């Protein structure tokens, strides 16, 4: 059967495993209907777009708003400019806060 | 990457050839870009209005379904 | 066999000297190639084995007994069309030499048959877009094969633009499907037939509806058919519908799995609207090809009701109708290519300009055909009577079978409108019969020697000189008696359609 | 790194590139979004069991 | 300051007012360049360069080639800005709010020790898996060569 | 906004301007495919995009050839 | 692979474009300084075409058209050889045979346009010679 | 391959601006239920220098770590946490050995790799010294599976492709061993 | 439904030609001389120009013979293929096929032949050329590769049928047959 969901390196990509488990269930011979494979179909769609998981992130954002939880103390620290991934931020022992070199590798 | 090189030159000729319109389009562009950096939510509200008027599930609507389920899933624990 | 011989014809035609006899002889080489293709196809392909459905070329192409029926039909109708360009349609050198002025005519036709026969078999959205372009590109070239003609080139320009928008809609539906699922193979999409936006398959249908000339898109098809040469209109107004309607039937087969009603209402909205325009449109027309363009739209409207219903009786209704309608279409156009020899010649008023591309262009150029050739007039009468739906011709059984499929699925509103639309359209089929015969008895004894046929040279004055060539006459007679005498073998033919399966099985 | 997965600016702002039979249904038709919103709702509707 | 918006607003302004065919061909080049540049950054650098090589280098200079052949012959500021502003307000192509407001990541892994470019995989599949798609394409190209000559060549 | 068919105001009044709109329209389809394929890390979508770019080129060449012969057909006196 | 060094280059070249235009506009002497006879606008004599001195007022060959038109099919053939270049080893003999077949079908097009001599400009209008034939009575 | 992804650092900061990339940290360490391991601290060049000696010493654990991934059937990260620490400890064992037995031979080689684009073809003179030292003091050898012994690339006396520029410390150290050892 | 034994779901091109019956060569010959005749028959039916029979120029007859030379072979190729698939009479080929395979397994060689193609290339090649003869009337495509997806069970070549034991062929267990999937993944589970 034709290959679908081929990664950028020729191998199976992130969501190929889910799609293959769907094909095994649909083309199986011990199934009377397609009901048992209904959950596997959701997982393949979930693996690709994360729509249900993004929704869960929306409630946790919205629930903290209605409780007053401080975003900076519930969320995770982040850096927007790659030049400021300094050794002070990375936690190195004697690291400066001077910017790092992201010009040429 | 070619638009990085062309963008400075085309903008100069856009103002030289047609300054008056260029002010508005640049004026319009900056107004919304500022509203995104300062969270004026004017574009968010038009999005939240458009979803209501065309039947879409708005952010308020999604949260309401959470509260119905919130009360109902607590009510069984009574 | 088709592809391999096409390369030989491409190279050989570019070598030998430009002449009409060699161009006509190469057209008879293609007539062999199409015949050879049918013998090889029928040898390996059987209804009994293709019933399950067989994947080919890494599942890109899927073939079953429903598709296989149309490939043989397409090959047959392409033989009857090539007989026109390969032999004489009139025998008068002035009128006929148009068919032999182009050497790439047969090559482009052979290009299209590859495009037409592969379209029903497609099983991947990647190959759906490629194949639909191979068929679409071949039609534009054939429409512009007579590049000297102003109307022909103007039509190909109109055809290319409308088809380009049609192909973009088709391409956009497939992209949207790939966006939701990430899968290209149609069988893999069927696993998610309940999890995808079923209206994105409808956007695919809206692109295929443009290419078959369905209202509200009907406007361009009527214009195109009434401008191309009658030999060209004979091909481009029938062949695309043979291969696209088969594809539309399959796509609707998959669609009715989830049985979405909103999808059916929109298509019923287009079928209902098309019957109205297909019937009331042809009432006020003077050009015959414009008349057969409105006639074509109405029959496509009937054939969509069988497609839309999509049951076990819908396969029988579609399979039978698509066959009888092709033979009727070939028979009518073949006659119009012949009876141009009876046109009068001036020795004035209304300044009607006729060209060698459409020598027969107006309905009243069929006048007094009951006098000039009675036998061929009845053949045109029988053919038109089939389109009307008078039993026991082939046309009646098409409408009767379509009605069974339509009403069995609850399409009461559309069934009644099609029976109203059929009667409204009978008005303008009756006009063709009015022009053929009604003024016979006033013109019965007339002194006619100014006909085009009277400019033919006299050969010997002792031997019998037939007026019409041999091959074209045998085709007209054969298809006229098949239309007329289908009642004799109708039961066998219909029982031969019960076996054509599209995953019915058990 | 966490980054968004939104369509290109040209795909959703060009005066011509944004017009299409399916792109209007994504933008102006609720049919698709109401169907998918059911699956998101039923995630939290199944935590009771 | 996502400046890619301002390039299209200028582009959307000149598409409403173009009169001759010189400006019409300019809208083509002014649309590919944002398409190429927004593909170079973000999504795919390989298809940004394929677009330049195939669209600009091949199909764009054909337009200006025939415009010199075809011919060269022959609104109000309030309505335009009003239309452009109205066009500017609603730019959400999709209505899945969480899909447009919540960010995602992927996890890398070291299982792929044979790392090669995408164009390596595309050739790997196009010349093996979908060799029918590749062969039909050369067939579509073949028909065009015949198709161009029959349309245009005089004798 | 585009539900009032604004894009018709943005297409010029020459046959060549229609041809360009067809290319800009199809360009949107290919950009949509490249977008999905890269996010999914799927090269099959990139095979589709490569085909769309190649097929969209053949469509341009045929359309221009018809337009070119359409133009010379009027200017076909050539009795000098 | 980092490309922040490349980005600065493209930005600088973009800045270099504005400099080339404006350096002329700031270094040329004022029109009053030279001769004052007018600006480029009013001086329509100076702002005009060059026709070698005498004032005067495209039906190109179809061969030129077919040269440009046939460029497009032959370009898509060349650009679709790109995937085979970076995958020549891993497709092996199978992809090599397919590639050759992909080239043979296009070559049959090259044969077709070589036999018709489509690109030749030809001379149908002129270069005629005749035989002087006497018509004695 | 320099394709943009959603999983690591991209080409330019203009990619980050379009994607609105946030570089997110997670301060939370692992729970105490999972016994701790000392992560390997070597950088790119030392690992590529000692890669074939990690393969020679940790072959059983690497195979077993992978066989746990094959037979975990998709739950690989969670069900191979204990087998994944043996590999980390084994590899730390090799780098600690090279630092305490062949510190100068090891450093010379991966300074060459850091000098010659991390390519094995450019550092054969330093690499040959390191392999000879490791064999006598740890018994590890470099073997490339799948080919005869006589046809391994790193033993090729006259390679077709040679470095353009020489590493001074490699050429100086090599000829010294031509006196110390080639007696 | 006329069903027979499935000799080979994807018969190899060289095998299909070596299995032509004498009647298959007759069809190839008839197709070769039929196409030039069909041109003559049309002229007898109707002259191309004028009103009297005129033999077509010899150049047309040479190109006609070539076109009918491939068409005859294609008809011959498809008819020979039906026997392998079991759609046609294949008792004569079944014994001929069994003799070659039982001999092949005996020498410990693979029945399918050694292949330059790696595991993925072998399986990919099979997908393209399997059931490709159904569209052999449209465009050609042949199985010219020594792959292993032929839709048979090699166990069925061990049992002795009528008139076979006299061959006295010794068949080793498949695990020791060179170039088979059951005899290659002995060192690593992903490399043959
Ligand atoms: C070889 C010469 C040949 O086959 O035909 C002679 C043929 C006759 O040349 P001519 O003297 O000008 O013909 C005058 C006659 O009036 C032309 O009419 P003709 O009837 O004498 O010949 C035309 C020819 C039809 O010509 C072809 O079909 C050639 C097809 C090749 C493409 O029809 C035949 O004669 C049939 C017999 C030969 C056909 C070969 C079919 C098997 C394919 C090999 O010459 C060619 O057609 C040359 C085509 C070959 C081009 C080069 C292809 C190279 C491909 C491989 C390169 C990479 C590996
Ligand atoms: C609109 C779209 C159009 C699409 C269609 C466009 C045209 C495409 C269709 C053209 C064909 C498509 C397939 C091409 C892609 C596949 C290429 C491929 O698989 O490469 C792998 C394949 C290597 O696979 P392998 O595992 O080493 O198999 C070895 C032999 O191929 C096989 O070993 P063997 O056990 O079969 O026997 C070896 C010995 C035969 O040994 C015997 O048993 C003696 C048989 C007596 C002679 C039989 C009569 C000879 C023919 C008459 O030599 C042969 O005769 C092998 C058959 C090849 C002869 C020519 C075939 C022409 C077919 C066309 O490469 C080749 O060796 C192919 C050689 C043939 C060249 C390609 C033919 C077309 C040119
Ligand atoms: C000329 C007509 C040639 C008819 C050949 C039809 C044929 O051979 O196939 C019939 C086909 C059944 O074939 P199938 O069920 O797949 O299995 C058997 C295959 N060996 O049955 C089919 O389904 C084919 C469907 C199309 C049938 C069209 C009906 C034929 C019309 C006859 C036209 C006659 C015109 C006069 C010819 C004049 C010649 C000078
Ligand atoms: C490095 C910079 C290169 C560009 C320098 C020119 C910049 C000026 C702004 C034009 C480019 C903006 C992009 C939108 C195209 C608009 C084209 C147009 O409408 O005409 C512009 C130009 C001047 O005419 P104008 O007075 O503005 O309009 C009424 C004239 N009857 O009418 C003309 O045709 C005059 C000649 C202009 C030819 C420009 C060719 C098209 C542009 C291609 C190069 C730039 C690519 C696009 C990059 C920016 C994309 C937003
Ligand atoms: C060998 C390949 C080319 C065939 C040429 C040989 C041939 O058949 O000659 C053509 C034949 C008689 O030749 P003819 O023209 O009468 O003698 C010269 C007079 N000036 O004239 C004829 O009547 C045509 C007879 C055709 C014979 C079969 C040709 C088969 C061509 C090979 C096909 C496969 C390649
Ligand atoms: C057609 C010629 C067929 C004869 C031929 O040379 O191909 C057979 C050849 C087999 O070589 P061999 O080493 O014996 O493969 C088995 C190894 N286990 O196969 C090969 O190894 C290479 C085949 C290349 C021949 C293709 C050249 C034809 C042009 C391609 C289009
Ligand atoms: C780099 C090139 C180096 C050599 C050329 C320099 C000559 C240009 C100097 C110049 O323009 O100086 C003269 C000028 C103004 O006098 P102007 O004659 O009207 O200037 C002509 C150019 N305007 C009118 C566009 C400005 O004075 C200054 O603005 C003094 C500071
Ligand atoms: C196994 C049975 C095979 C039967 C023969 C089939 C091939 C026909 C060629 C015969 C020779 C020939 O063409 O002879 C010539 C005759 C007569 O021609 P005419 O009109 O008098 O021309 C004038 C003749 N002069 C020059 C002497 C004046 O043509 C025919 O009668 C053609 C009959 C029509 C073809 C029948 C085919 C039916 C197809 C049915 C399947 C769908």
């Amino acid at each position: 059967a034709p290959l679908q969901q081929v990664g950028r390196h020729g191998g199976p990509n992130k969501c190929f495993g889910e799609f293959q488990r769907v094909v095994e269930c649909m083309t199986n011979a011990k199934h009377d209907s397609y009901e048992p494979c209904n959950n596997l179909k959701n997982d393949y769609l979930e693996c690709r777009k994360h729509k249900v998981e993004r929704y869960k992130a929306f409630l946790m954002q919205k629930h903290a708003e209605e409780l007053g939880k401080d975003p900076e103390e519930i969320g995770a620290p982040f850096v927007r400019k790659r030049r400021f991934l300094t050794s002070k931020t990375l936690g190195l022992v004697d690291g400066d806060d001077y910017e790092i070199g992201v010009e040429k590798i | 990457p070619y638009l990085v090189a062309f963008r400075p030159a085309v903008l100069v000729f856009f103002f030289i050839r047609q300054p008056i319109g260029a002010g508005l389009l640049a004026g319009g562009f900056l107004f919304w870009q500022a509203d995104r950096h300062f969270n004026f939510g004017i574009r968010d509200n038009i999005h939240n209005f458009k979803q209501t008027i065309l039947g879409f599930p708005t952010q308020a609507s999604k949260w309401e379904t959470f509260k119905q389920v919130d009360a109902q899933k607590r009510a069984q624990l009574v | 066999m088709l592809f391999t011989s096409l390369l030989l014809i491409i190279v050989y035609g570019s070598l030998v000297n430009k002449s009409h006899l060699l161009t006509k002889l190469i057209n008879r080489l293609g007539l062999i190639i199409i015949i050879y293709t049918l013998l090889i196809h029928l040898n390996i392909n059987t209804l009994e084995n293709l019933s399950i459905g067989i994947n080919m070329f890494n599942n890109l192409l899927l073939i079953n007994s429903f598709n296989n029926t149309i490939i043989e039909l397409i090959l047959i109708i392409c033989i009857l069309y090539v007989l026109l360009i390969s032999f004489n349609i009139t025998g008068l050198s002035i009128i006929d030499n148009l068919n032999y002025s182009k050497r790439t005519f047969i090559v482009i036709v052979l290009f299209n048959i590859i495009g037409l026969t592969l379209l029903p078999l497609v099983n991947d959205i990647m190959i759906l877009f490629i194949i639909i372009e191979l068929q679409s590109y071949s039609l534009y070239l054939l429409t512009a094969i007579f590049n000297e003609s102003h109307n022909s080139t103007k039509s190909a320009l109109y055809y290319f633009i409308v088809g380009s928008i049609a192909s973009f809609i088709i391409l956009d539906a497939t992209v949207s499907i790939y966006d939701d699922l990430g899968l290209t193979n149609i069988q893999y999409i069927l696993m998610y037939i309940d999890k995808l936006e079923i209206f994105d398959l409808l956007c695919l249908l809206f692109g295929l509806f443009i290419k078959i000339g369905l209202a509200p898109f009907y406007s361009y098809s009527i214009t195109i058919y009434s401008l191309s040469p009658t030999i060209i209109t004979n091909y481009i107004s029938l062949m695309p519908k043979l291969s696209i309607l088969t594809l539309i039937y399959i796509i609707m087969h998959y669609i009715n799995i989830v049985n979405n009603t909103d999808l059916n209402y929109v298509i019923s909205f287009l079928i209902l609207i098309s019957m109205f325009i297909g019937s009331f449109g042809g009432l006020n027309v003077i050009r015959i090809k414009t008349l057969l363009a409105y006639s074509s739209l109405l029959n496509v409207s009937y054939m969509l009701l069988a497609i839309l219903s999509n049951s076990n009786e819908s396969i029988i209704a579609y399979i039978y109708y698509i066959i009888q309608y092709s033979l009727t279409h070939i028979n009518i156009f073949s006659i119009i290519l012949v009876i141009s020899i009876y046109l009068p010649i001036m020795n004035n008023m209304l300044n009607v300009m006729i060209t060698k591309y459409s020598p027969i262009e107006y309905i009243n150029q069929l006048k007094n055909l009951f006098i000039n050739n009675i036998f061929i007039a009845i053949a045109l009468c029988i053919s038109i009577f089939s389109l009307i739906g008078i039993p026991p011709l082939t046309g009646f059984y098409g409408k009767y079978l379509v009605l069974i499929s339509g009403l069995n699925n609850g399409y009461v509103l559309l069934s009644i409108v099609l029976i109203i639309a059929s009667s409204i359209s009978t008005v303008y089929y009756a006009t063709i019969l009015k022009v053929l015969s009604f003024d016979t008895l006033s013109f019965k004894d007339i002194i006619s020697n100014n006909l085009i046929i009277n400019t033919s040279p006299e050969n010997n004055n002792n031997e019998i000189k037939p007026e019409i060539s041999n091959v074209i006459s045998y085709v007209i007679s054969s298809l006229t008696l098949i239309i007329l005498l289908i009642i004799i073998q109708y039961e066998n033919i219909v029982k031969g359609a019960y076996l054509v399966l599209l995953y019915n099985w058990v | 790194p966490y980054s968004n997965t939104r369509r290109p600016w040209v795909l959703r702002r060009h005066i011509i590139m944004k017009n299409s039979p399916t792109k209007w249904a994504r933008k102006y038709s609720s049919r698709r979004d109401e169907r998918e919103q059911e699956i998101k709702d039923d995630y939290i509707r199944g935590m009771g069991e | 300051m996502n400046l890619e918006i301002l390039d299209l607003s200028i582009l959307g302004f000149y598409s409403l007012i173009s009169s001759n065919s010189f400006e019409s061909i300019a809208i083509l080049v002014a649309t590919i360049m944002p398409v190429i540049t927004e593909l170079w950054y973000n999504y795919s650098q390989l298809f940004a360069l394929l677009y330049t090589l195939i669209y600009v280098g091949a199909v764009v200079i054909l337009f200006v080639f025939i415009l010199s052949v075809i011919n060269e012959k022959e609104s109000g500021l309030f309505i335009l800005i009003l239309v452009l502003l109205l066009d500017d307000l609603d730019d959400n192509e999709s209505n899945d709010n969480d899909y447009n407001n919540v960010y995602i990541t992927d996890y890398a892994d070291w299982f792929n020790n044979y790392n090669e470019s995408d164009l390596s995989v595309i050739g790997n599949l196009l010349f093996t898996e979908y060799a029918l798609l590749l062969l039909i394409i050369s067939f579509i190209l073949l028909m065009s060569i015949i198709g161009l000559i029959l349309i245009v060549k005089k004798d | 906004m585009d539900l009032i068919l604004l894009m018709l105001v943005a297409v010029g009044l020459n046959i060549i301007d229609i041809y360009i709109m067809i290319e800009i329209l199809i360009m949107g389809c290919t950009v949509n495919t490249i977008y999905s394929a890269s996010l999914d890390n799927d090269m099959i979508g990139l095979i589709y995009s490569l085909i769309q770019i190649i097929i969209a080129g053949v469509e341009s060449a045929i359309g221009l050839s018809i337009l070119v012969n359409y133009n010379r057909i009027r200017n076909s006196e050539e009795i000098e | 692979m980092l490309q922040d060094l490349f980005n600065n280059y493209v930005i600088l070249v973009g800045i270099l474009g504005l400099i080339f235009l404006g350096v002329n506009y700031f270094i040329v002497e004022s029109p009053r300084m030279d001769e004052n006879n007018g600006n480029i606008s009013d001086y329509i004599e100076k702002s005009g075409p060059f026709e070698c001195g005498f004032s005067s007022f495209n039906p190109i060959p179809i061969a030129f058209i077919l040269v440009a038109l046939l460029f497009l099919p032959f370009d898509l053939e060349v650009s679709s050889m790109l995937p085979y270049i970076v995958s020549i080893y891993s497709v092996g003999i199978y992809g090599l045979i397919i590639f050759i077949l992909f080239l043979l079908i296009l070559i049959v097009g090259f044969i077709y346009e070589f036999n018709t001599k489509s690109l030749s400009i030809t001379t149908i209008l002129h270069k005629k010679n005749k035989a002087l034939v006497k018509n004695l009575y | 391959s320099s394709t943009h992804t959603n999983d690591s650092l991209n080409s330019s900061n203009y990619v980050d601006k379009l994607k609105d990339t946030h570089f997110v940290f997670e301060n939370d360490k692992l729970p105490s239920e999972i016994p701790d391991v000392e992560e390997v601290g070597a950088t790119t060049a030392p690992l590529l220098s000692a890669a074939y000696f990690i393969g020679a010493k940790c072959q059983d654990y690497n195979d077993d770590f992978m066989l746990c991934q094959k037979e975990a059937k998709g739950n690989g990260p969670i069900d191979c946490l204990k087998e994944g620490r043996r590999v980390t400890r084994c590899a730390s064992g090799v780098l600690k050995d090279l630092n305490t037995h062949c510190s100068d031979e090891f450093r010379l080689h991966w300074q060459c790799l850091s000098f010659s684009n991390l390519e094995y073809k450019n550092c054969r003179k330093a690499e040959s010294l390191l392999n000879k030292c490791v064999f006598e003091k740890m018994n590890l050898v470099k073997k490339i599976p799948g080919i005869p012994e006589d046809r391994q690339i790193h033993l090729k006396q006259n390679p077709v492709l040679k470095p353009v520029a020489l590493h001074q410390d490699s050429e100086v150290a090599f000829k010294k061993a031509q006196n110390e050892n080639s007696i | 439904m006329e069903t027979y034994e499935l000799i080979d779901s994807d018969p190899k091109f060289s095998r299909v030609v070596r299995y032509f019956r004498p009647s298959d060569y007759l069809t190839w010959a008839l197709g070769t001389i039929g196409a030039p005749g069909l041109m003559v028959l049309f002229e007898k039916i109707e002259p191309a120009k004028g009103n009297t029979f005129k033999m077509p120029p010899p150049s047309i007859m040479r190109i006609a013979t070539t076109i009918g030379f491939f068409g005859g072979f294609y008809y011959a190729y498809t008819s020979s293929t039906k026997r392998f698939w079991g759609y046609s009479e294949n008792a004569k080929e079944v014994a001929k096929d069994r003799y070659e395979v039982k001999k092949a397994l005996s020498e410990k060689k693979s029945p399918y032949g050694s292949s330059l193609l790696n595991p993925y290339q072998q399986d990919m090649s099979a997908r393209n050329s399997t059931n490709s003869q159904l569209l052999l009337a449209i465009f050609p495509w042949f199985n010219v590769a020594n792959h292993q997806s032929h839709g048979i069970d090699l166990r069925k070549y061990y049992e002795v049928r009528d008139g076979e034991e006299n061959w006295n062929f010794t068949l080793p267990p498949l695990d020791q047959v060179k170039d088979l999937d059951v005899a290659q993944y002995k060192e690593y589970s992903n490399y043959p």
